[PDB]
């Protein structure tokens, strides 16, 4: 009676139906928990938004144009402004949270294309200079909500101030290793002839027990466009990746008064 | 105290050895380690994954994300859609994959072979596609009446959308060498219009797929190298 | 790595052109010039040096010459012209 | 052992293995068993060499170290009486990147120093045989400002001191990190640069190389000077051992030009571009 | 041990062991017991070292390589900094003599490095003690091009850095062999030459030569140039243990000519011509 | 003598006809005519002596006692199983020890002829037809 | 840590030596052997 | 009398390595302790 195209997934007060589903990823084989007692690296009394920011939050939807080249989103600040796990995060030193990432991108029986979901752990980019090494600002390493897009070209330039930004290369996938090996990340593939939907589902990964999110970025979510989008009639149309993650699990530490980073 | 004698061997410093040592930091109390997620036992552990070959790497296109997407359409030549030879360590299209990169680390290796074909065209686009592997000793096939004399596979186009060739372990040696030898070689691998791809109107004629590689669980490798990428 | 010494060969059309490629290694495992053209051999001692004898030369031809070195497969050329009344 | 290999036979019916979808993220599953017929090959060869105490199971080289003895009279030639190295795997690019393979580690490491010498000039008279202080200094321990300051006197730092011509020196080190494993890659700064800061902190480093103090390997000659000025060359090693591993990564690619994952512009090819597609 | 010797008289019957038939393949079979009258001589002589992990239980020579130390300007003079060497045990003719007794063999070697030194020049200073590095470099790994590039610093060849006045180092090397025994004679190609090739293959060597890649030795002196040009010697050895041996063959009567099996011409006389036929 | 292990794959191969022996060692100064086996009977072409070649299977057909040689030859090999177009497992070899002599005529011809069967033959890897070089 | 004493003989070289020695190449799973016909077990049975 | 190998590390000195040695004055009488007060076990009785 039931199938694997069809699958509810609800947290909190949101739900995500899909009718042309491809199966779940777990990541690495394990289901997001709370920190255990036989772990916790803090003494202070943990604050757990239970239902207020275990939610899925929709980011804005980028357009997949036939010249596209890729997108990327650090996770545990693509959410940064989002609800209360926003407000849950600035007023706390340390914070530890699973996600359900599910990625949205549907066409008509008439188009074709893929799109490689990633989600990778420490995904540490390179600098857009060859002055320094190692050497990107804060802003331009954390966008937050519109997230950032590779590029087809790596055009390092000779100012330092313009140079401190991530060189978004599609082939060398940032890190300067070949994309054609990222399929040993916890990935999904959206096939425009067999899906529509990308789930995975992120436990929390990090060597630390529970670390400073405002500072650290612990997965990146990476959509690499494996196949260019081609419709017969339109070459030029545009489908649009609507990202929706929820936070899963949280839990947070160190209670103070709000943290506003830099903008600029 | 005790009469001992020195054998040959002494004094050496062997970078393979396994030796015990004194520690520089008695009594350190080491961090107390939690579940992390994701835990790599073994090396072969990474071979059992897809990941994608560069196979379009022609003149242009490759070093660029059009590596990947091996060119179709609907014209039903009786070219060959794709022809690559099986050295997935010395390959100028497989030493780049996942399992290339882990096997230019190691010198001997053994076990079959696993290439996922994913269609990424249309919902419409019908065909048939045929996936032949050849082993070594003879004409490389170029023709369809030369592959299908081999070990082929005929797969469909429809709602499953990722067939899987395999090329088993076929060869006089226990294990190939992961270069381009001779007397090692791995075999002939070529890729034929079974019938053709048909669209209907209102659909793109010249369309795309992507090609995996990965390996099967009778895999191994032997004798740790260093490789030849970086300098 | 592979080192063909007559690079530059002018000769008419029907002559013979000798051929000279050896290899930069000391085991030439799968050494050989790929043309479609008629050659014996030519004696030269020595297991890294060799000459190959080539005969009816009518059109412009780039001969091949590989060598399976250790460090994978070499390539060299040459380059050869002919001459008409 | 590996898998061994049963004798089956040919089929025709509905169970389709050959056919798998890698929309789902799953890799391909397919034995040779299923899609061919295939012997019984009973497989006795083992995976013992690929495991990770023995893929690390090498004395790699990660350093090249120089220190001097002679009659230093200048600024400069008392500089060249020490040398102070930043312990990190990152100075070379081979153990660096069988270890970039996985994003975190977990192993007591093993160092061996082995050291030679020669002779600078030629007919400045000799030397007597030489003592070579090695000193780990953890971050907050006072560097060395000059040879023979207060600080080579090592009262609780721990020091080797290695007679030329013996068999080198070797140590264990045991897992040194704040961290519940290293950190390979950190995705992240050491600090958050707050909203309208007079202190504008507009060059923070990206990443990895803000966490890291591993501490500081200063090496003097623990002779006087002698007649002869004698060059020293040392070579520090690294053999991680008792390894674990997680979340693995794939292989660094293009060459390096840092401490961190940056690439330069003229290596970012690095395939070779094949004649056509059909080139066996 | 071996056999003891019975007591038996003399015989006068049609049992008839002196007469045998050697068209039918079998050796002579006639013990002296059976042809004349012998005593009971009871034999404790055992064949304890002519077994085969004994008679191969030598430590040979395979072969002889140089390298220098010295302030190299020219091209020639930066390779005699080094020395790769292709690991093979014909380039000597006594252990390979001993070893083509037998088609296919199975054995862990054992190697160990016998090394010696001397000044080039008389009155070019002097010089500090040495450190040698030897690199197995497995096939594939890149072999060097100068004496101090990256592929000297071994993070995963196995290497080995013996001190010069030290004890010569030792190791030893399973059988690394691809087929379930190293052939020793290999009667056939690396490949087919097909019917109407435009490679024209018609240079592929014969036999042995074109399976064999074992490895390559690779030997560079640690330090840097002293003022004195130091000479050095060192003999690779070889000591098959743990020895299995099949199908035995002749041994080697005339001398050799190169790694096959080929035969000089002025040396197809190994004979020394008798007197005559009654010479004792 | 200009290289070593040189033969080409023709001249290693005959087939049917086989090849015969030589009681002279003449190496040709060409490359081009010496790519063959240097056939030689009392070094029995790998430089060792014939009288030695006892310690392989053998029988000696002699024309007193019998007529016919018969051997059983497993397959012997290091690896399990081997490409029979590259490789040569067994090498048959027919030496003359006492040469034919009958005393009314002195220069008869008496044929050998050899007659061989394969045994519990088992091939792998099927594919088209190899068809290897005739020149 | 333990008290030694080196006897003559020591960090000699001999070629017909019986020692161990470490093996350069950790874990290296050899190739599973087959019933090659034919095996020699002595020397002696080649002088009969 | 025993055949030895030299490893690697030999003949060094480590200042925090932990080994036995030979004592200069054998049989040396040592004065008997008595209960001082006040016996500190640990630095961390220190830190608090």
């Amino acid at each position: 009676g039931y199938s694997d195209r069809v699958r509810q997934i609800t947290l909190g007060n949101s739900t995500i139906t899909t009718q042309e589903a491809a199966n779940a990823v777990v990541a690495y084989g394990e289901w997001p928990s709370y920190l255990d007692d036989k772990e916790a690296n803090p003494i202070d009394a943990p604050t757990e938004p239970d239902v207020s920011s275990n939610r899925f939050y929709t980011l804005d939807s980028v357009q997949w144009k036939s010249t596209s080249r890729g997108w990327w989103w650090k996770l545990p600040d693509a959410l940064k402004d989002m609800g209360m796990f926003g407000q849950n995060m600035y007023y706390h030193y340390l914070g530890r949270s699973g996600y359900t990432v599910h990625v949205q991108c549907n066409a008509s029986k008439f188009h074709q294309g893929a799109l490689g979901v990633f989600a990778i752990p420490e995904y540490v980019m390179a600098c857009n200079t060859e002055a320094k090494t190692s050497y990107v600002s804060y802003v331009n390493a954390n966008p937050g909500e519109k997230g950032g897009v590779f590029d087809n070209a790596y055009n390092p330039s000779a100012e330092a101030s313009e140079g401190r930004k991530f060189a978004a290369l599609d082939y060398l996938l940032g890190c300067g290793v070949l994309a054609g090996n990222a399929f040993v990340y916890p990935h999904q593939i959206i096939n425009l002839r067999t899906n529509n939907s990308a789930t995975l589902v992120l436990p929390y990964v990090n060597s630390l027990a529970i670390d400073c999110m405002a500072k650290h970025n612990n997965w990146g979510l990476v959509i690499l466009p494996l196949c260019k989008l081609d419709y017969a009639p339109n070459s030029s149309t545009e489908i649009p990746i609507t990202v929706t993650i929820a936070p899963m699990f949280t839990e947070f530490n160190g209670l103070r008064n709000i943290t506003v980073p830099a903008t600029q | 105290g005790l009469p001992t004698m020195l054998t040959p061997g002494s004094s050496q410093f062997l970078t393979s050895d396994d030796f015990q040592s004194p520690c520089a930091l008695p009594n350190f109390d080491v961090t107390p380690p939690i579940h992390i997620p994701g835990e790599v036992f073994n090396m072969m552990e990474l071979a059992e994954i897809d990941s994608m070959i560069p196979m379009n790497s022609v003149t242009g296109k490759a070093n660029t994300m059009e590596m990947y997407p091996i060119p179709l359409d609907d014209k039903g030549s009786a070219t060959p859609i794709f022809s690559i030879s099986l050295s997935p360590a010395s390959d100028k299209r497989l030493q780049y994959t996942m399992l290339g990169e882990i096997l230019n680390y190691y010198t001997h290796w053994t076990g079959s072979l696993r290439f996922t074909f994913l269609f990424c065209g249309s919902m419409m686009a019908t065909g048939k596609i045929l996936l032949s592997y050849s082993p070594p000793g003879a004409k490389p096939p170029t023709t369809r009446k030369d592959a299908m004399l081999g070990t082929h596979i005929i797969w469909d186009l429809g709602l499953q959308s990722s067939c899987t060739m395999l090329a088993p372990w076929i060869s006089n040696t226990v294990y190939r060498r992961c270069i381009k030898d001779d007397f090692t070689e791995g075999g002939y691998i070529t890729c034929f219009y079974q019938t053709r791809i048909v669209v209907p109107s209102g659909t793109p004629t010249s369309m795309f797929m992507l090609a995996f590689v990965s390996a099967c669980p009778d895999f191994s490798v032997r004798l740790l190298r260093d490789t030849n990428h970086i300098s | 790595q592979t080192s063909v010494s007559p690079s530059k060969v002018i000769l008419p059309r029907g002559g013979s052109v000798l051929v000279t490629c050896s290899t930069s290694c000391d085991q030439p495992k799968l050494l050989g010039i790929e043309t479609p053209l008629p050659k014996k051999e030519l004696l030269l001692p020595g297991n890294n040096r060799k000459v190959y004898e080539l005969s009816n030369v009518q059109e412009d031809s780039q001969p091949m010459c590989y060598s399976n070195c250790p460090d994978g497969q070499s390539t060299a050329k040459t380059f050869l012209t002919v001459y008409w009344t | 052992t590996a898998q061994s290999t049963p004798l089956t036979s040919g089929v025709n019916s509905q169970e389709v293995p050959a056919l798998t979808a890698v929309e789902t993220g799953a890799s391909g599953q397919a034995v040779p068993s299923d899609v061919i017929e295939t012997r019984h090959v009973v497989n006795y060869k083992t995976r013992s060499e690929s495991t990770l105490e023995s893929f690390f199971g090498r004395s790699a080289c990660v350093t090249i170290l120089e220190v001097e003895n002679f009659n230093a009279t200048t600024d400069a030639d008392r500089k060249k009486q020490f040398t102070t190295w930043a312990i990190t795997y990152t100075d070379t690019v081979q153990l660096r990147r069988k270890l970039e393979f996985f994003t975190y580690s977990r192993f007591d490491l093993e160092m061996t120093f082995v050291i030679t010498e020669r002779y600078y000039a030629s007919n400045t008279g000799h030397a007597r045989n030489q003592v070579y202080q090695l000193m780990y200094i953890p971050p907050g321990a006072p560097r060395p400002t000059a040879w023979d300051d207060y600080t080579w006197q090592s009262s609780s730092n721990p020091s080797v001191f290695y007679t030329y011509g013996s068999a080198p020196p070797r140590m264990s080190i045991p897992y040194v990190g704040i961290a519940n494993a290293y950190s390979h890659f950190y995705d992240g700064f050491a600090r958050v640069p707050l909203k309208d800061e007079t202190v504008d902190s507009g060059d923070t480093y990206y990443g990895l190389v803000t966490i890291n103090d591993f501490g500081t390997l200063a090496v003097r000659v623990v002779n006087e000077y002698n007649p002869a000025r004698i060059t020293s060359k040392i070579r520090v090693y690294m053999k991680p051992k008792h390894v674990r591993c997680w979340c693995p990564r794939p292989p660094r690619a293009v060459p390096y030009r840092g401490e961190g994952v940056d690439f330069k512009q003229d290596s970012i090819t690095p395939l070779t571009a094949v004649e056509n597609i059909n080139t066996f």
